[PDB]
């Protein structure tokens, strides 16, 4: 996790 | 009316109450009507907060059974269901309102799809065996097909399609657990960019060149 | 039946942030009538906190959007930005209410006693944070009598460094100072305990220490501010 | 607020 896109 | 509903998400995501931030985004997703970019945002924050507060505790109580009597052990598995069920009908319901009434423009489509294999890709985090293998199909085949869309209609500096280039390389990487592929999805949607980079819009330049760097940092944790 | 599973509950409902299940399962520890141990008493005052706290921090934040706008001559928009604070109001002052009526009829050893008696006068002071008209003169009265009655048991068995008596004087001197208005008499709360209390610094243990002097350096901090 | 005790 914490990989992924912070925001839309 | 539709806009008292987008003020009641506004005034929510300020009070940080997102639960009913996303239950009045739902009301206006069941309009039928299309939603613009800031309604689409603010119902994207609304669930990401959702089922992210979820994923956080199923996290910790998971990482916590793995350490952990034959009652202190089933207290802590039940737990860890009673987690899992609820973070897995969150993501239940965004893909309803996805099929129903969002994915039918070609922004809002990969967007839309985007989301769709993002939550899918959620449920493959907690899932287990046959049921693990489906919705990790399921997000493969909506990373995939908002892939193949963002490339056809979109500029490859697209804060859109990097967004979305970056969910997908983490979609091989963290599920899949395929460095090589998710290491050339980052690199080609880099170079793509790069190549493009004079597509740089004015207005969304500093969305772009954030994902850019995300993708750099991905690359260099993965190699 | 099981008391200490629904302990370990709340235990893990705190590592996964989850203060609502938290809060539910030290309730139900409390309604077995067993005197509250110390850890067990500071997972019951975690809990309901926060449960209370995210709707302290939400009626803030609408609150402040409500009286910015009032100028903004829209009755629709205002009067939906009201009715919300009403909705978080009434969230708070539930919650406000299980606690207090979890204290009166099951909680309320002298340390346990002040313990109790603080948290009735917070949870009657967050009360009073919202409450208005002759609903907000009730509530001051019951969080002041509360107060008191821990800070005579403080003064009496407690030492001035104790931290219990120490965190005591920071909520009554914050108490007099954001509820009734009142920095000097709010000065001399907090003046005093940690006068009191740095009179006899050389009497704190290998433990105490850490806890005692933070609360006198929140004390100092609020005495900066307030002069 | 903000000024009571955090514990």
């Amino acid at each position: 996790y914490d990989l992924s896109l912070p925001f839309p | 009316d539709r806009e008292q509903l987008v003020q009641k998400a506004r005034l929510a995501e300020q009070a940080e109450r997102y639960d009913d931030m996303a239950a009045a985004m739902k009301n206006v997703t069941e309009l039928n009507e299309p939603l613009s970019n800031e309604e689409r945002n603010l119902l994207s924050v609304a669930y990401k907060n959702v089922v992210g507060a979820r994923r956080s505790s199923w996290r910790v109580i998971s990482s916590i059974e793995q350490k952990t009597n034959e009652k202190k052990i089933e207290m802590v598995r039940a737990y860890r269901e009673k987690i899992e069920k609820e973070l897995e009908a969150v993501c239940q319901d965004v893909l309803s309102l996805l099929d129903n009434y969002l994915i039918k423009q070609y922004e809002s489509k990969v967007f839309y799809l985007k989301m769709k294999g993002d939550y899918y890709r959620y449920l493959a985090e907690v899932a287990t065996g046959e049921k693990r293998a489906t919705v990790v199909e399921s997000s493969e085949k909506a990373y995939s097909e908002a892939h193949e869309i963002s490339k056809e209609h979109m500029q490859p500096t697209h804060p859109i399609r990097l967004g979305l280039a970056l969910n997908y390389s983490v979609f091989y990487y963290e599920i899949q657990n395929a460095p090589e592929q998710a290491c050339h999805l980052a690199k080609t949607a880099f170079d793509d960019a790069i190549a493009e980079l004079d597509t740089l819009n004015e207005d969304s330049y500093k969305d772009s060149t954030l994902i850019m760097q995300l993708l750099r940092d991905n690359l260099t944790l993965w190699t």
